[PDB]
DNA sequence: CTATGGGACGATAAAGGTATAAATTCTCTATAATGGGAGCTGCTCTGGCCGAAGCCCG
RNA sequence: AUACCCUCGA
DNA sequence: CGGGCTTCGGCCAGAGGTCGAGGGTAATAAGAGAATTTATACCTTTATCGTCCCATAG
């Protein structure tokens, strides 16, 4: 029964253990496999490629810099290339919307190996998580209503609604089911209508359907789990590390745990910002990381 | 400022069997301990029930013969050279 | 006779330095209240220390003579008061 | 105005509503622009304004609008005070539980949740899941799961299954308790287990609910998810000088608490991995932990230092442990204290005040009269006059003084003498003079000593000034009636040289006509100041009541006692003053003036002995000189020979005959025996040292020796010391406290070697060591006994009660340890008191006793009276004024508001610093009485008493008892009731050495079972020393022998059976091992005859352990219930005696095991009252057996003795009451209304059990048994809990007034002081009564 | 012939714009660096609290 | 004008 | 022969006089430089409130 939470931390902690640095290699691997096929889930949601496309042009006409937009692949003129490529695909693309679905196919694998600078990254997610949140509020709302005003069952519900919620289908066939439920759902026809307009004009800005959407999302979704597992991995295999150099400081003024936490989430960034092309160990770029964040610590507490 | 000569411990051995009660018994021949000047303090209890029991400066009571085997004695060869 | 007191607690600060006054620690108290003597207890504990707008009406009494002394409540159970609710315990009064 | 401060858990809903905004960051103030930052710890939006009606900005600065809140500047335009009453709170990411609820012995999260406190722990440290919602599967609530095991659960199950980690896994439990569902399965299971600890936990479980229950408290508050934050100046940074600020414990823990909630938020937004996210919710739950409290389970400690950090817990819990020293101990203003010295120029009402500590003291009243009599304008010019000390500001300074008393006290105040109110009067220096005479009361010589003065203000405080603490009014100690303003060394030494006499001296024989001839025969210097002489006088005899007589008669006596007798006061007799007046002569004529003449008169006296004793101490040059040791010349004879024989006993032992360890005792008993002859001898010659010729032949007189008068005046030292002095010193102890072997021979004026030196070192340190614990112990338990012993104050003036304490002569032992009439001295009768002869009714009802009623007990032959004692008188919350008879400090009844409870405990704790067998021998002659004896006649008439109780008296002619002794069993006494014994004879000649058995019936026994070898042994001694058989021992017997006990069969002298009366089975008491049966088997064995022979701490610390009812590591076993007593089956280990009492059988028994001795004897009476194995009592089961009034007598009998041993006169009526106080509470058997086991006050089931008698039931009522609490326990379990969070364990009582909710009505004295308010006691009564009066009457 | 409501008047303070320098927090650096250390040992008792080990026992 | 440490007096 | 059931032994908490008085000691190192917000500073626009001329009701 240790009362001592630095012995536990280490207890926990001590499970894991070290990797070569190959093993750092295959890790940043997995990172950068995430991140590739988030980005080709982004591929496939048009407005999000307009919105790259909108940036490159600002680039062009400086509204953006080099070091703002991209972050290298797997000098702007290769950009300017690739950049045309993709345009070239979303026009041609756009222009059969069968031979439409190839098309956005070879759009993700054009825009796959192409890597950004991460505020577009979390712009692209907000983009994707909103139009989620909307969808998301249109089934809670019509869900509410029809639920708590018209007794409608939850079976009925779940079976025969889920994936459409955008054309009288659904509302038609279970008023021809023909319970007391679908006769008090003709009170409700027109703001449960009214806001499926909504969800099909959200549709037709997106040019999708909801199981496209469905389809991109949990791939993203996917994809930024393997990122985030990749990523835990690593700072548990990196806390070693970080107790280690966190010896430096322990009667500067605050606490060891303290301490390690504030390097733990330096190494966090440090993780968050480390490539494996250059060639390097990672203790050398981490260790950088870790003593920005205990310094800066230790000296707001003066 | 003067600084005062200090009288202490001295660093050895001492042997303790003062009547206490602890054991709520007649007598219990105390334990043996260590003192050094610089390092980990060894108490050589003596449980109630005629058994020595060893304790660092900073633990719990442990058999001693914990400490005999640790430092290296054979569970027999301690036996033959303590008990015999 | 009267000075600066304590910033947490407004009590006369201690030894001939800070000037300051004795303290009628628990003994003496025990000593007041074996006698029948509770004016000059709750005076002493609640006037003379620990009270602050007793001090000063206090001091405006002697002045003009007469002596009446108007209680009030010591500052330092008001400090209790506050400690105990930070210790995240309610206190209330029945009113 | 308000009441009933109520205690409870701090709801996160009220927690918001305390708070004025949501502290955020961790920082407090700008290294470059010094105001505090926003949501800081100093903020001006949550706590208030920094300078009082401001802004941040400045935009209001007027004084108009002190609620608007501007609309640039959000903080609100207020006060500076405001910045104490606004806190703030903090959002925590998860909620963390609350130390006090978890680290508290009975840890109410772990009794709320049926599971163990580590098994929490283990939860909370992030160690294991709980289970949360078991729905329908195999794992349940309680269920504690392992990493690899959730994680085979989660795989085995998959759903309907929520497992936690953390506080907030225990938030989830918590608030799904469902008290209701859970109060009523544990009522319902709490009586199908018969299990006595099971249904303890169950009981505590069910009172842990129902406290939840009824005070509106919630579970799922335990564990806090908001906290609040202390007002900033309550946790303040004092800037050091030079631009330094100095950061307080709180805020340290605050910004710690702050950093690490930041920390958390801002890693579960980004989804950092579950390890170090649960890591960081284990570092908020231990800074929480560490801002609550310190040192329970990580003691977190600061920066470059390794004294731990003050949390919030530290801080109530006050200076000095848990004793406040802010709300008790509160300096004051108006006060000063310097060195103090002896003023003889002084009246007893006054004290010398110096001139700057009075100008400076009284310094407002010096102003208000100045500006009355318009000497100053403006108070700039007062206080230049003050400082200038004008001449005419020392007329206005003693105007102010002349009728203006002051306060002085002592550094250590043991009791309320240790204050006193004197009338100053201004004296030229910078000490406090005192009045020689109060020194005694205030324990204060002129060593060094400093003393503290205070100025009272308000009319009230002047007036109980003057009235109740008046120097002259404390005459008499509280502790015991005898007087403390009484003449002490020098003055004593005075009056005892003066009233001495001298066999021939100048002026001897002549007669004087009256005082003033005497007077004026002494100044003109022809008479010694003690010669023989005549005189006549006019005394004035106060014999009887309102009529004063006066009578002229010539006595014979000295001159210096006549001109004593002109100061004794005209209602007193001269031969009041016609002895040598030692001390306790002065102190007992001082008593008895206060008890005849009064209070003023008394007061004139004391102040005229003082004089005169301080006059003729002056004028009687006294001295001590090198000459005044003498040393008997008998001394140097005495040492040679008991050197001779020391040495001779050294040879002795050398030649291997005598051993060590007797040659030891031999030797010291010889050392000891020759120090007291040379002491004898050295104070024998030291007393006559004076040869004095009378006219002629050469004659002896009392000595005038200046150190034999300063020991027999009793004014300073003692025998012991002289011997020291003027004798050997004496053995000595070494440290281990065995005495030295070699003794020093050597007195004070011969001088010590360098070893004797060394020895007395080992004396001295020893003494001077022990002195400062005694003082500790002393001052702690005062302490304990005034927190235990406060809310007692008389109340009401009748009870009405007839019950109280058998009181009689303290005579254990041969002597009378105190009279009858100095225990009931001012006390009450508690029923008829008779003649020798009934039916004649001496003392009638509750009168109560005085001197003239002493007396007249003396008179008649009253041995044992019934008073009325605090341990009686039922009343409610107080005590009657009667049961408490008359007060100590004053000659009349106490009044209503006295708080008698303090000043009991103040006199039982003040004088602790003062501390650290075959027959019966009549002493004198008396007739012999029997009492609680029960035996029948022997065959000869020998009366041997088998019974444990019992005890032998020899009755005085009068009637009264003189002597007692106990009767041990088996005691045959010459019986002569009613036939006077002479002084030194042997009535009763018991001889036990052995536990005997005595044989109540008689015929030709049968030793059944007599086994030689197996049972019994025919082991005869050598010499023919005993034709008998030894019993074999149980173990030493063979395998059958072992289960073979001997009996011996009762039989007649023809073979007819036996039984004794009560019982139809044979007394055939069995034969045990190491028995002594001489008789044969089958042989006529005589009545009584003895059958079976079997062979057989003090100070302060006594003290404390009779007032906590401790046990000791063996205490006495008693029997239980009276009847017939068995034997204890040795073969278990535990000896079992089964009684069989007459009335009705209760085969109930206890198995006491064999590893103490036990001395009972089987086949005799039980008498629950009496001892089965010898060894200190247990208080309790004389208390729960014998009852209470004898409790009453063995505790007080008890402390006596230790007090007596030091010769500190203590009255029982103290003792009496800590009892009362300690008894105050019982537990309940059978309630009916009630729960079955409960610790609840006597009040409140004798309130209950009346309202039921008249009620829905009439075998409602309860019925209960008294339990006896120690003070440390009684002061902690009273009904408030303010009163008690401020003595100890400040923790614990708070956390379980929050569970509980207690509520506490201010109804007691510490209540009182630490509110501020009016004492309910003394003066504060009629203001309590009043408001009372206007609350619980609408 | 006079006091009072009504309406005209106008000097300025607040409101919003609206940039603009201060200032104050935020983000990076790429050999490698991958379980800490002071922690007392010389109280003393009492008291309570769990937890284990005998002890009846039917 | 806050906490420890040291020393000293009763 | 398992099982309540009493008892005992190890472990932790709490508490240890008061009032002085004096003295002393109290706690450190990334630069660059990019970026974002905020207090400042000048200026115009609208309302507000101090202000007085004027017709009129008695
Ligand atoms: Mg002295």
């Amino acid at each position: 029964r240790t009362t001592d939470p630095v012995r536990m931390y280490m207890r926990e902690m001590g499970t894991v253990e070290l990797l070569t640095r190959e093993g750092e290699i295959e890790i940043a691997k997995r990172i950068e496999e995430g991140i590739r096929e988030v980005m080709s889930a982004i591929a496939q949601f048009p407005g999000t490629v307009d919105s790259i496309l909108a940036d490159y042009n600002r680039i062009v006409a400086e509204g953006g810099r080099l070091s703002d937009v991209l972050s290298g692949y797997i000098d702007p003129e290769e950009a300017r290339l690739r950049f045309t490529a993709v345009s070239e695909q979303l026009d041609k693309a756009k222009k059969a919307l069968k031979q439409a679905t190839a098309e956005l196919t070879g759009l993700a694998e054009l825009f796959m190996p192409i890597k950004l600078v991460p505020k577009q990254f979390d712009a692209l997610v907000a983009r994707v998580r909103s139009a989620l949140e909307g969808v998301r509020a249109q089934e809670r709302a019509i869900m509410q209503l029809c639920v708590r005003d018209a007794r409608m069952p939850r079976a009925d519900f779940l079976r025969l609604f889920p994936n459409h919620e955008t054309d009288e289908k659904w509302v038609d066939s279970v008023l021809k089911s023909k319970p007391k439920y679908a006769e008090a759902i003709e009170r409700l026809r027109d703001d449960i209508l009214r806001n499926q307009q909504k969800l099909a004009a959200l549709e037709s800005e997106v040019e999708l359907t909801v199981a496209e959407i469905k389809e991109i999302n949990r791939a993203m979704s996917i994809g930024e789990a393997k990122a985030r597992r990749a990523k835990k991995e690593m700072v548990e295999a990196n806390l070693r590390l970080v107790i280690s150099i966190a010896k430096k400081y322990t009667n500067r003024g605050l606490q060891f745990l303290d301490l390690i936490q504030e390097g733990n989430i330096g190494l966090m960034k440090a993780v968050d910002k480390f490539e494996y092309r250059r060639g390097y160990k990672f203790s050398t770029y981490a260790t950088w990381w870790i003593r920005q964040a205990i310094t800066r610590s230790i000296a707001d507490q003066a | 400022r003067v600084i005062v000569s200090q009288l202490h411990r001295s660093p050895g051995v001492f042997f303790d069997h003062d009547r206490g009660k602890t054991h709520s018994s007649g007598k219990l021949l105390y334990s043996a301990r260590i003192i050094p000047y610089r390092g980990s303090w060894l108490d050589f209890e003596f449980d109630p029930k005629d058994c020595v029991f060893v304790r660092i400066d900073r633990r719990r009571k442990l058999p001693a013969s914990v400490l005999l085997r640790a430092l290296g004695y054979s569970t027999e060869e301690i036996l033959n050279a303590f008990y015999a | 006779s009267t000075g600066s007191y304590s910033l947490v607690t407004q009590q006369p600060l201690g030894g001939k330095a800070q000037f300051g006054g004795q303290r009628f620690g628990e003994m003496e108290v025990w000593a007041l209240e074996a006698y029948g003597a509770a004016y000059t207890l709750q005076e002493m504990l609640t006037v003379k220390s620990d009270d602050v707008n007793g001090r000063t009406k206090m001091y405006k009494n002697i002045v003009d003579g007469d002596h009446r002394m108007e209680a009030g409540m010591p500052e330092s159970f008001n400090v209790l008061i506050k400690e105990i609710r930070s210790l995240g315990i309610d206190i209330e009064l029945e009113t | 105005e308000f009441d009933a401060i109520r205690i409870g858990l701090a709801s996160p809903e009220m927690i918001r509503s305390w708070s004025f905004g949501e502290v955020k960051k961790p920082e407090t103030i700008n290294y470059r622009t010094f105001k505090p930052e926003r949501d800081g710890l100093f903020c001006a939006k949550i706590f208030g304004p920094v300078k009082d009606y401001e802004c941040l900005c400045g935009k209001y600065k007027r004084l108009k609008h002190r609620g608007v809140i501007c609309e640039k500047c959000g903080v609100e335009v207020a006060l500076a005070k405001v910045r104490r009453e606004r806190m703030g709170h903090i959002e925590l990411a998860s909620p963390v539980a609350h130390i006090w609820f978890l680290k508290s012995l009975p840890s109410r999260i772990g009794l709320l949740l049926d599971m163990t406190l580590r098994d929490i722990e283990r939860v909370l440290y992030f160690e294991s899941y709980v289970v949360i919602d078991p729905g329908m599967t195999t794992l349940e609530k309680g269920q504690l799961l392992n990493d690899e095991q959730y994680f085979e659960a989660l795989e085995e199950f998959g759903d309907d299954f929520d497992a936690r980690m953390g506080a907030e896994a225990v938030h989830e439990l918590l608030n799904a308790i469902d008290l209701e569902h859970e109060i009523g399965r544990l009522r319902e299971e709490i009586p199908q287990t018969n299990s006595e600890t099971k249904i303890k936990k169950l009981s505590k479980r069910l009172k842990l609910m129902e406290a939840f229950q009824g005070s509106g408290n919630k579970p799922e508050w335990m564990v806090l998810t908001v906290l609040p934050v202390l007002p900033p100046d309550l946790r303040p940074l004092v800037p050091l000088d030079g631009g330094r600020f100095a950061t307080s414990d709180l805020n340290d823990l605050y910004r710690r608490v702050i950093n690490r909630n930041n920390r958390l938020k801002r890693l579960l937004d980004l989804a950092a991995p579950d390890i170090i996210v649960r890591n960081e919710k284990r570092m908020l739950q231990e800074a929480v932990d560490a801002l609550l409290d310190n040192g329970r389970r990580g003691r977190a400690i600061t920066g470059s230092n390794k004294r731990p950090l003050k949390s919030l817990a530290d801080m109530i819990k006050g200076k000095q442990g848990r004793f406040r020293q802010n709300l008790l101990g509160k300096r004051v203003d108006y006060s000063g204290r310097s060195v103090i010295t002896v003023g003889p120029t002084l009246r007893l009402h006054q004290c010398g005040l110096p001139k700057k500590m009075a100008l400076e003291l009284f310094k407002p009243f010096i102003f208000g009269k100045l500006e009355g009599r318009g000497m100053a304008t403006t108070i700039k010019a007062a206080k230049k006059m003050v400082e200038r000390e004008l001449p005419e500001v020392w007329d206005v300074l003693a105007e102010v003084i002349r009728e203006h008393p002051v306060l002085l006290n002592r550094a250590p105040t043991l009791h309320r003498l240790g204050i006193q109110a004197f009338e100053p009067v201004l004296i030229e220096g910078k000490a406090i003079q005192l009045h020689p005479l109060v020194c005694a009361a205030y324990n204060a010589d002129f060593d060094g000593d400093q003393m503290a003065v205070h100025v009272p203000l308000t009319l009230e405080a002047q007036l109980e000034a003057r009235a109740l603490m008046m120097s002259t009014n404390n005459i008499l100690s509280p502790a015991n009636g005898e007087p403390i303003i009484v003449p002490s060394q020098d003055v004593v030494m005075g009056l005892y040289y003066m009233t001495r006499e001298a066999i021939n001296a100048k002026g001897e024989g002549m007669a004087f006509a009256d005082l003033q001839e005497v007077d004026r025969a002494y100044r003109s210097g022809q008479a010694s100041l003690h010669a023989r002489v005549k005189v006549r006088i006019n005394e004035k005899i106060k014999g009887e009541d309102g009529q004063l007589t006066a009578n002229t008669r010539i006595v014979d006596t000295t001159v210096g006692r006549a001109l004593l007798f002109q100061v004794v006061p005209a209602g007193l007799p001269f031969d009041v003053v016609n002895q040598s007046m030692k001390k306790k002569a002065i102190s007992k004529l001082i008593n008895h003036c206060y008890r005849v003449v009064g209070l003023k008169d008394t007061v004139i006296f004391a102040d005229q002995l003082m004089y005169t004793g301080f006059a003729y101490s002056t004028i009687s040059g006294v001295s001590i000189g090198v000459n005044d040791f003498v040393i008997p010349d008998e001394k140097a004879r005495i040492i040679n020979a008991a050197t001779d024989e020391v040495k001779e006993i050294e040879s002795q032992y050398a030649s291997g005959l005598v051993t060590q360890g007797e040659k030891y005792n031999k030797v010291i008993d010889l050392w000891s025996k020759a120090n007291d002859e040379v002491s004898k001898a050295m104070m024998a010659n030291l007393s006559k040292e004076k040869v004095v010729d009378r006219e002629g032949k050469e004659v002896d007189q009392e000595s005038f020796n200046s150190m034999y008068m300063m020991a027999d005046s009793g004014a300073r030292g003692s025998a012991a010391q002289i011997r020291q002095l003027a004798g050997m010193r004496g053995l000595m102890a070494k440290p281990d406290g065995s005495i030295i072997e070699t003794p020093i021979t050597a007195n004070f004026r011969e001088g010590l070697n360098v070893l004797q030196y060394f020895i007395s070192t080992h004396g001295a340190r020893k003494g001077l060591a022990d002195t400062a614990l005694k003082t500790a112990n002393s001052g702690y338990l005062t302490r304990r006994l005034v927190d235990v012993a406060q809310d007692l104050v008389v109340t009401e003036i009748d009870c009405g009660t007839e019950h109280g304490l058998l009181m009689s002569p303290h005579i254990e032992g041969g002597d009378v340890v105190e009279p009858l009439g100095e225990r009931v001295l001012g006390r009450v009768i508690a029923r008829d008191v008779f003649k020798p002869g009934s039916d004649e009714v001496i003392v009638p009802a509750g009168t109560l006793i005085d001197e003239k009623w002493v007396d007249f007990l003396e008179v008649m032959s009253v041995d044992e009276v019934v008073v009325r004692s605090p341990i009686t008188c039922e009343t409610r919350h107080g005590i009657c004024a009667m049961c408490y008879g008359r007060d100590l400090a004053r000659g009349h009844r106490v009044n209503i508001g006295e708080a008698v409870g303090v000043i009991a405990a103040q006199s039982i704790g003040e004088p602790g610093t003062q501390l650290t067998a075959d027959n019966v021998q009549v002493k004198n002659g008396g007739t012999i009485r029997l009492h609680n004896l029960k035996h029948v006649v022997r065959a000869d008439g020998a009366l041997v008493a088998v019974s444990r109780s019992g005890e032998l008296a020899v009755a005085d002619d009068f009637g009264r008892e003189r002597e007692r002794y106990k009767l041990p069993y088996g005691a045959v006494i010459s019986v002569k009731e009613g036939d006077k014994v002479d002084p030194g004879a042997i009535v009763a000649k018991w001889d036990p050495h052995t536990h005997p058995i005595v044989t109540e019936v008689d015929g030709t026994v049968a030793f059944v079972g007599m086994e030689e070898g197996i049972t019994v042994k025919r082991q005869t001694d050598e010499l023919t020393g005993l034709t008998n058989i030894e019993v074999m021992d149980p173990k030493d017997r063979p395998a059958a022998g072992k289960d073979i006990r001997p009996a011996v069969k009762l039989i007649d002298a023809a073979g007819k059976d036996l039984l004794l009366p009560g019982t139809d089975v044979p007394a055939q008491y069995f034969l045990p091992a190491n028995a002594l049966v001489n008789l044969t088997d089958g042989a006529k064995v005589s009545i009584g005859d003895v059958v079976a022979r079997i062979p057989q701490t003090g100070g302060l610390p006594r003290v404390a352990d009779l007032f906590e009812a401790r046990r000791p590591k063996e205490p006495s076993i008693l029997a239980e219930i009276s009847g017939t007593i068995s034997f204890g089956k040795e073969t278990k280990g535990k000896r079992r005696l089964v009684i069989t009492p007459n009335d009705g059988s209760d085969p109930y028994e206890e198995l006491i095991p064999k590893w103490r001795h036990l001395n009972v004897f089987e086949g005799e009476q039980v008498n629950r009252g009496e001892v089965i194995s010898d060894g200190p009592s247990n208080p309790h089961d004389i208390l729960r057996l014998l009852g209470v009034s004898s409790l009453a007598k063995y505790i007080v009998n008890e402390i006596q003795d230790v007090y007596r041993l030091q010769g500190v006169k203590i009255n029982d009526k103290h003792i009496e009451t800590i009892l009362r106080q300690m008894l105050r509470k019982v537990e309940v058997s059978e309630s009916g209304d009630s729960s079955f086991i409960k610790g609840d006050q006597v009040e409140l089931t004798q309130v209950l059990e009346e309202n039921e008698q008249l009620g829905t039931e009439d075998k409602f009522p309860a019925k209960y048994e008294r339990v006896l609490l120690g003070i440390t326990k009684a002061s902690l379990s009273t009904e408030s809990f303010i009163s008690a969070a401020s003595f100890q364990e400040t923790t614990r009582v708070l956390t379980e007034a929050a569970v509980t909710g207690k509520r506490d009505f201010l109804r007691g004295l510490k209540e009182n002081v630490v509110v501020g308010r009016l004492i309910p006691a003394g003066t504060g009564l009629a203001y309590h009564s009043e408001r009372k009066r206007q609350r619980d009457l609408g």
